[PDB]
């Protein structure tokens, strides 16, 4: 990933499930 | 504390006799099914998907 | 919170009213409570929409 990808990326932070992204 | 809470309000630890052990309530739960099939004017197979 | 509230039933579990209440007016209870949450759920698919 690039660098400001990858400041990006560290920036932002029971009967359910979550479908993962595609 | 003989029974503990989680944040959904549901039972999750209970105080068992003679044992004293700490037995959480409800750990397992169910699994999710899914089908893949084509049309069917070329096949019928099948795949199942979790 | 929806789903821990009571929705104005006796308890938010079904088994204690299973085991305490007579099968009269239990599955009106229990009846009502599910309906709460489903007019919770409806509201709340309605937002995510
Ligand atoms: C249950 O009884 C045992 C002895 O028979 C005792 O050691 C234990 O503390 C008791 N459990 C309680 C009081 O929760």
């Amino acid at each position: 990933r690039s660098p400001i990808e990858d400041l990006l990326f560290n920036k932002v932070t029971k009967g359910l499930t979550v479908l993962p992204p595609l | 504390q003989q029974f503990g809470r989680d944040i959904a309000d549901t039972t999750d630890a209970v105080r068992d006799p003679q044992t004293l052990e700490i037995l959480d309530i409800t750990p397992c739960s169910f699994g999710g099914v899914s089908v893949i099939t084509p049309g069917t004017n070329t096949s019928n197979q099948v795949a199942v998907l979790y | 919170k929806q789903l821990s509230s009571k929705f104005g039933a006796i308890s938010s579990v079904l088994n204690d009213i299973f085991s305490r209440l007579d099968p009269p007016e239990a599955e009106v209870q229990i009846d009502r409570l599910i309906t709460g949450r489903l007019q919770s759920l409806q509201t709340y698919v309605t937002q995510q929409l």
